[PDB]
């Protein structure tokens, strides 16, 4: 890919005490046009792992069918592919990134920002995050585009240091997330009000939330703004 | 004559490729395996000559499995049955990358029946030593 064409918008997450949580809106936009509405980009893989990825389409979808066969192979003379030798995130994050720097390394990337957010078969926490250009980092808090700007500052109120991870709840890091959403939507011109929501726990497992809205928005103060400047009326 | 038994698709006076026959022979060397087609799919079964108490129980599979719908257990040779599961994987693996639809059990066997045909047309290579049992689930049942 040389230039994005169908692109989707920020993808936000955090890590709270007993998981991570991940979420994205359903936009897919044709430049400055809303064209698809209702385009899940959060992609499952397992019971451990969400992906969340940014930017073009067809590589996202070309993605999706990179872990479907990742999956499928995974599974080949695998007798414990559903237990000990399953598909950790750690796995498919690595695979990812080498993904992600071997097509920058060659001039045709896959320009996508990509998150990926789950649980190891220890419990602990793993969230990452990786580009067309393959640069990998991690934080207890991690998001594409805007979110990048406007998510992080709110999350990392939340969760600043590590330690600040074990005393964060679902609750809380879910409330977080919403206002996140909220705030997106609120700011962000290539944003949806509808979108997604996954949380990976080390307890419950994988619980995916879609069809969700941005709800408990002030609007009421728009009255009483008239005019740029000198205009009263 | 004499000798048309020393090489790989060399018909015979009768008009057979005794090579394939010998692969045949090899074949009914293994262990037995059977297939069996029910009402809504099939069942694969195969019996592991236990050689001694050192082998680990319950390890050291025999059936393979292909994409996430097909089945195959094969009797003679093992690696030519690992590497004729190999090929069918790739063969699937292609069919649903180009068409998106997960490939239809007789397509599949089509592919593999081609691979092995193949394999007993040149003098190069040698016919396979394994009898194959698969299937499963299509749109079709």
């Amino acid at each position: 890919t040389q230039q994005p064409i169908v692109t989707g918008t920020s993808v936000i997450s955090m890590k709270y005490d007993n998981g991570v949580i991940i979420a994205a809106d359903n936009l897919g936009s044709y430049g400055s046009l809303l064209r698809f509405n209702g385009v899940e980009r959060l992609i499952p893989v397992g019971d451990n792992t969400v992906v969340g990825i940014s930017g073009d389409i067809s590589d996202m979808q070309h993605i999706e069918r990179l872990l479907k066969d990742l999956v499928t192979e995974n599974a080949y003379d695998n007798p414990l592919a559903d237990a000990e030798e399953a598909l950790e995130p750690s796995y498919i994050f690595e695979y990812l990134a080498t993904v992600m720097y071997q097509r920058r390394s060659k001039m045709n990337p896959l320009w996508n920002a990509i998150i990926v957010a789950g649980v190891q078969s220890n419990g602990d926490q793993f969230l990452r995050y990786v580009n067309l250009l393959g640069v990998t980092y991690s934080s207890p808090t991690l998001a594409t585009g805007f979110g990048a700007h406007m998510a992080n500052p709110l999350l990392r109120k939340v969760v600043d240091r590590e330690s600040d991870i074990p005393k964060t709840t679902v609750q809380v890091a879910e409330e977080a997330i919403v206002n996140a959403m909220r705030v997106l939507y609120y700011r962000d011109a290539r944003s949806s009000r509808n979108f997604s929501l996954a949380i990976i726990d080390k307890n419950t497992g994988l619980t995916f939330k879609k069809n969700l809205q941005v709800e408990n928005m002030k609007w009421d103060f728009a009255k009483d703004i008239k005019g740029y400047g000198t205009q009263k009326i | 004559g004499t000798g048309y038994d020393l090489s790989n698709s060399v018909f015979s006076p009768d008009g057979r490729n005794f090579q394939v026959e010998y692969a045949v022979k090899a074949v009914e060397n293994g262990t037995t395996s059977i297939g069996i087609k029910c009402n809504d799919g099939v069942v694969f079964a195969v019996e592991k000559l236990i050689t001694s108490k050192l082998l680990v129980p319950q390890k050291n599979v025999k059936i393979q499995v292909v994409d996430r719908h097909i089945g195959c257990v094969y009797s003679g040779l093992i690696p030519d049955g690992r590497h004729l599961v190999n090929r069918g994987r790739e063969e699937a693996a292609s069919f649903k990358k180009l068409y998106k639809t997960p490939i239809p059990i007789p397509a599949f066997a089509d592919r593999l029946g081609q691979y092995v045909q193949a394999h007993t047309l040149y003098n190069s290579v040698r016919p396979f030593g394994v009898s194959t049992i698969f299937g499963g689930v299509d749109k079709n049942g």
